[PDB]
């Protein structure tokens, strides 16, 4: 085979994870994963000590960005975050960022045409088809850590398989009969 | 054919062509292997000729032609009935019944 | 054109692969497939980028190829009620649904008129499907056993009679043995043997998926991946 | 059953009820037809409805009956391209449309081979239709003035 | 004939009415229609409060429940913003709401293997069958004011023929030769 | 037609007004509207002696109060304010505290499941559908004057449309055929 | 694990706390907590022989000082301090005073952009979610003593997580077909 080098401006090599506790275990593995792999993942954990400052500005920072990817991590929790945070008994903070998040990706979801530009769901191992949010499974899906080739690909925003440039046609004959 | 499709097509050709020639065997004015495996519009063909038989209507636009003597089955005895020209002598009798 | 057709396997998906690419570099004709576009079909979704081609297709007057295989025939049975709803290991990353079958839902509607069937190609490989595998609906429109009437479907592609008062129409390169000749017929052979192999090797291969030479470089469909 | 007619008047509409009322109530059969099935039309559609009650005739041998009359000759003289496209009231109001077309459109391709005549019935009503309005394929099956 | 007692759950008495702004008058019409004739109907019009606190969790709301019947309203604009082009869509926030919904109503639609078992085309009176989305196009494709009735026999799930049980087997007599 | 009295509390007639300078004029037209109309309408310009006490009081007084309406005067400038009022002006004292309300109204709307209760942004004439905060894009927005009917509806807590009441399912009729 | 050492000057060691009388109790022990840590904590009690030079001096001292880390000890009493220490009680010097610290750091807060660089909430036992002011609610609250450690490092300013260098972007391989 042969070598193709990467050449993504930096500016578009920025990732934003939104993702609930039962995940955050497997998320910090992602997130090694991502940066190793020059991606520049913003989480809250690693971020703490500025998204400390002012949370909602944090947030909005990459939900204002186009070019910032954001990645959904999908989990039994994540739904019922996104869909009934403020049901439960207790208030959960993390949970009611995170449906904040969701609602913010859905609103801009609607505006862009219900075109998904930049959100990328991914099931994590404790995960089913069933929690991903419906308008998110109109897009690809991912598994972790199954697909994280195909991860990595649809960040760099390259597709798989390139077709060549339209070939030449064929040769015409005649017969006489 | 592809438009229509083949029995659609078949039904249309056999209800406007002026006449109708039913080929059961090779020519032999010329030596070939006969090959020069697929489903054909034989069988369709037949079977919309029994129709119109069994209506006994348009009789005049079926004509069988052959040049090898024919086959011994049931089907082209079917389309006996109808006029018979052996084009290795019958040219212009056959060129008269087309005309 | 426009591939329609049913990940039964990896390797079906390969021979699928094989033919786009054959089409692309020695038919010249330009091939719109899943694999291909699969950023269009993650912005837009499996039914909107169905339509889009589909209209487009009808729009341009283009021709909308269905390779049938196994799948296939499983997929329209569910459609009919007699089989659970298929659920493919290749489909399983795409978006929600199937993507054959909402094509194919798409397609039904225009065969409630008498004259809609010549925009749609029906093929099946021969060596690794059977006659048997073509849905009801396409047994009304011509039938091509792939690379035995390639030259056939060429022409369909080009919309051109192959056979004309006194004088007949060939392609040269796309014939059975000038395919077989051909650098991308060449991988498509391989991938269809291949195929076949496995098919003769695990006879219940279906059920278990339900849940080489080289061209010129960078001539023909390059499969990319990261380190 | 599964009978298969063309909505050429309203009063036939009611002939063709009340010819699947008699068979269910005196001859004791069951008759799948779209009027009584119009849910399952709408749940999987006109095509996949047709195919489905083709392939389960097909597969019970079960028969399919075909209603020949004026409305189905004028769509048969449509399909060998010598008659103007049909646009009776009953169809053209209805929401299905022609499901005759459909029906022919899966049936057409049967009769490629020779033994296909044993799974259909052609039938007309002697009273208001005639013999001459079978379509020409059917006419090599045995007829029956109904 | 005679009158017979309708059976049907309150529960499945809810109707939810998806349309374009050119068809308002027409729909408030169908709207007064539905209620006096005792279907439970949700528009965004006439719930325009628990919609105004949150307009997409008021639209899942009705989205998400199979029981609810959802009624789409066909016309020019309709086919023009769920599938026209997203430039018109930039001066009108109500047709990307409609556009949502009907990715929705097709997610929904591929989810439950291509078939149709809630969704309910209907023409309005400026309305054509072009208009209405091909996917829909595969099922009955009602009228109005024209087929009120079976709109009303569809809703009430009801079908308009009914065949009676299948009758004993006829008797059979056998004569010599 | 038929007149009505509506039954609002007096309680329940509080509103309060958060705006920016580049539609004070605007915003005073808007003020007399609201109180020709009956509406007990809190503003700084206007509660001047005693915000002058405590400004920080007097703004959490109608910030802490849940059944006060808070109306949002959207504008070019607004938008500036709340994204980069300090890091824009020679300390705009007006542009911090208006940016101070916004924040305190997102912290409440996220604490409440992000659902929109009693915030109701308005667009002013020089304003666009970009300039309103995004979280507040998921709720009804009204504009200035055009819908102010609409507005006096939404504070007067009546919905515009009445659908009369629910019939009972209609009889069974059954015909032999 | 290996072991490392802050390079936290001198000067940035200095903490100052603002509390309720009824959480007095749990203070000395968070106090004595910091200072065994090496944390300078400013506090009354501690403070009083220079306090009692210029008590008003002595906050405004710490509320100047911009490097002065302010850890806010949320109580039940707290909040009634800081919303009506003067009215709800017979004169409570303590609770003015508080109010009054409250009321510096609000102003800060607000001349800031609404951005919290030094003001640390901490719940106290007998505390809950809704004695935290709404402004305090924009940032990591800290409970005592679970979040102990947490605290210690918010202090050191340190990251709890250390995301390693973010490597190169991935060779793109290329397979031929």
């Amino acid at each position: 085979g042969t070598l193709k080098t990467s050449n993504l401006p930096e500016e578009l090599r920025k990732v934003f994870i939104t993702y609930s506790m039962d995940t955050a275990m497997e998320v910090v593995k992602f997130v090694n994963f991502l940066l190793v792999n020059g991606f520049q993942t913003a989480i809250d954990i690693f971020e703490d000590r500025i998204r400390g400052i002012d949370i909602i500005k944090w947030m909005e920072r990459y939900l204002r960005d186009k070019t910032v990817m954001i990645i959904v991590a999908i989990s039994p929790k994540y739904k019922q975050d996104v869909e009934g945070a403020e049901s439960q008994l207790d208030e959960d903070e993390h949970g009611l960022h995170t449906k904040y998040i969701h609602r913010m990706m859905q609103i801009e979801f609607i505006k862009q045409g219900s075109m998904n530009f930049r959100f990328i769901p991914v099931l994590f191992p404790n995960a089913k088809k069933e929690h991903v949010p419906t308008w998110l499974q109109n897009t690809h899906v991912y598994s972790w850590p199954k697909n994280k080739k195909n991860i990595l690909l649809r960040l760099l925003r390259e597709e798989e398989f390139v077709a060549p440039p339209r070939g030449p046609l064929p040769t015409l004959q005649v017969v006489p009969l | 054919i592809a438009e229509m499709g083949p029995v659609q097509w078949l039904a249309t050709q056999k209800k406007a062509a002026d006449k109708v020639v039913f080929l059961l065997s090779n020519d032999v004015n010329s030596v070939c292997d006969g090959t020069c495996n697929s489903q054909d519009l034989f069988p369709l063909a037949f079977n919309l000729f029994c129709s119109d038989l069994r209506s006994q209507i348009h009789l005049h636009k079926y004509v069988v032609v052959y040049f090898r003597e024919i086959d011994t089955k049931d089907d082209y005895n079917a389309l006996s009935v109808c006029p018979k020209y052996h084009l290795m002598k019958d040219a212009t009798a056959f060129c008269a019944e087309l005309l | 054109v426009w591939i329609i057709y049913s990940a039964d396997h990896p390797l079906y998906v390969d021979v699928v692969l094989k033919f786009a690419q054959f089409l692309l570099t020695a038919c010249g004709t330009e091939v719109a497939l899943d694999l291909l576009e699969e950023q269009a079909i993650s912005e837009a979704g499996v039914m909107t980028w169905v339509g889009r081609q589909k209209q487009e297709m009808v729009e341009s007057n283009s021709k909308i190829i269905v390779l049938c295989s196994r799948g296939t025939r499983a997929k329209w049975q569910a459609l009919l009620g007699r089989g659970a709803p298929v659920r493919l290991r290749c489909d399983h990353g795409k978006p929600v649904g199937d993507l054959f079958t909402a094509a194919m839902n798409m397609i039904l509607p225009d065969f409630k008129r008498p004259a809609c069937f010549g925009t749609y190609v029906v093929c099946y490989f021969s060596e690794v499907s059977c006659d048997g595998d073509v849905p009801d609906l396409f047994g009304a429109a011509p039938r091509y056993p792939l690379m035995d009437r390639f030259e056939e479907v060429y022409f369909r592609i080009q919309d051109l009679e192959m056979f004309q008062p006194g004088r007949m129409h060939r392609v040269g390169e796309l014939s059975g043995d000038n395919y077989l000749r051909s650098p991308g017929g060449r991988q498509l052979r391989a991938a269809l043997d291949r195929f076949r192999d496995w098919q003769v090797r695990c006879p219940d291969w279906f059920e278990c998926e339900n849940l080489e030479p080289l061209l010129p470089p960078g001539t023909g469909i390059v499969k990319r991946a990261p380190l």
